[PDB]
């Protein structure tokens, strides 16, 4: 499963997921693409911010699927 | 009728940077009282209480009202036909005085926040706003009238733009400028960029024409820049759904490659986000939306792509700049986040 996550700034990351990876875990993968700390990350899907302990199945993030990348201070 | 300028400019004019500074001394360098995101953040040493309503986004929105009565005088120096008002005038009609009255107004118009709530708040922090205002004017009435504010009578009705009570955007140039001012800063932030970019310009552009309004959100950019704040891209290829900026939604393709519209080709049926769709429809993508030539003929946004942050830059690398002391000087020194603005104003 492919998810989108897109920057204010235009950028796209794709990232390779499945419903049971955990938003830190989407953090990780963030990171481990771009370098973007963890700690800056703010993912929004649906309007709606994603807390770390959950899962993407959680929130009904399915394939194709675009989030949002807002950045923390 | 386009009124003579006398060398009037934010970055010159004594009376516009003393309101600013008021307001940053006795409102906006303050912490927060209220309890949505109220707690400030440190930046490279320094603190800066509200990021989001602070002193650089004030500076900011008067630095718009500036360079769209600019731009707009010189539309209808070219011989453009502007929107006008119920009196017959448009926004290249303002004069230095009023430009002047409208900006110290600007200075004020977020003071009255407590925190970033939103919308249950509204009338409360408006108000509050309003109130911040007329003491400054109070305080200073010696210097302020009759030179700047004519009398009691012209300070009220900027105290009534302040305050909105009944939302009148449109009714007035100091109603636009303030209103749409404020608004448009929001470009720093709001995700897709290309639906916003397009919605904001719908909004400016009758008021101006097409050129000027291209010309205050290239300007908009640099602004962006020179205050350590960021920079959205553009990208007419963006394939994520559009967002429906009035009333946050969205318009589907049908299950036939074709945009679902009301009995005329009629307008785009709304959609709720939250609703369902029949199998085989999906939301309408940004790159779908920006090539509807409806939007084409209105927007110039199809086949333009525009980078974000700064170029040479890995996006990393551009965070650690907007999370600078440079953010925080912008945030808390109206002398150094007017200073910045000026260069970016020159640099055209
Ligand atoms: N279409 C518009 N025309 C003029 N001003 C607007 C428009 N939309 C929003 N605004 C202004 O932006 C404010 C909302 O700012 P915010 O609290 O950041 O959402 C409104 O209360 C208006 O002052």
């Amino acid at each position: 499963m492919q998810i989108f996550v897109k920057t204010l700034t235009g950028k796209t990351i794709t990232l390779e997921v499945e419903p049971s990876d955990t938003i830190e875990n989407v953090k990780a993968k963030i990171q481990d693409k771009e370098g973007i700390p963890p700690d800056q990350q703010r993912l929004i899907f649906a309007g709606k911010q994603l807390e770390d302990g959950r899962t993407l199945s959680d929130y009904n993030i399915q394939k194709e699927s675009t989030l949002h990348l807002v950045l923390r201070l | 009728s386009v009124p003579t300028w006398n060398g009037f400019s934010l970055y010159t004019d004594e009376t516009v940077r003393n309101a600013a500074r008021y307001a940053y001394d006795n409102y906006l360098g303050k912490p927060y009282t209220g309890t949505v995101e109220a707690t400030p953040v440190n930046f490279g040493g320094q603190m800066v209480y509200r990021q989001h309503h602070g002193l650089a986004h004030t500076l900011r929105t008067m630095a718009y009202a500036e360079i769209i009565v600019e731009e707009a005088r010189k539309a209808k120096l070219r011989g453009e036909s502007l929107k006008t008002f119920a009196d017959g005038r448009t926004l290249a009609d303002v004069t230095p005085e009023e430009l002047r009255k409208i900006m110290i107004a600007q200075a004020f118009f977020v003071t009255g926040r407590d925190d970033e709530e939103s919308s249950k708040n509204y009338e409360k922090y408006h108000e509050q706003s309003r109130d911040a205002f007329l003491k400054y004017v109070e305080e200073n009435k010696s210097t302020l009238i009759p030179d700047v504010f004519k009398d009691e009578k012209d300070v009220k009705f900027y105290a009534d733009v302040i305050e909105d009570k009944d939302h009148k955007w449109a009714d007035s140039p100091a109603h636009v400028l303030v209103n749409q001012g404020h608004m448009v800063d929001l470009v720093r932030v709001k995700q897709p960029p290309e639906s916003y970019l397009e919605y904001y310009f719908s909004q400016l552009q009758p008021w101006i024409g097409s050129t000027a309004t291209e010309a205050v959100f290239a300007t908009q950019r640099q602004f962006f820049h020179a205050t350590y704040e960021a920079v959205a891209g553009f990208d007419s290829e963006n394939k994520e759904p559009h967002l429906v900026v009035d009333g946050l939604g969205r318009y589907v393709i049908g299950q036939d490659g074709n945009p679902i519209r009301e009995e005329s080709s009629g307008e785009l049926k709304f959609f709720s986000q939250k609703k369902k769709l029949e199998e085989n429809q999906r939301y309408m993508r940004v790159d779908e939306y920006l090539k509807l030539d409806e939007v084409q003929k209105r927007f110039p946004g199809a086949g333009k792509k525009l980078d974000g942050g700064l170029p040479g830059l890995k996006e990393y690398q551009y965070l650690q700049r907007l999370n600078s002391i440079n953010r925080a000087r912008c945030e808390n020194d109206v002398d150094f986040c007017l200073g910045q603005l000026q260069t970016a104003h020159h640099q055209t």
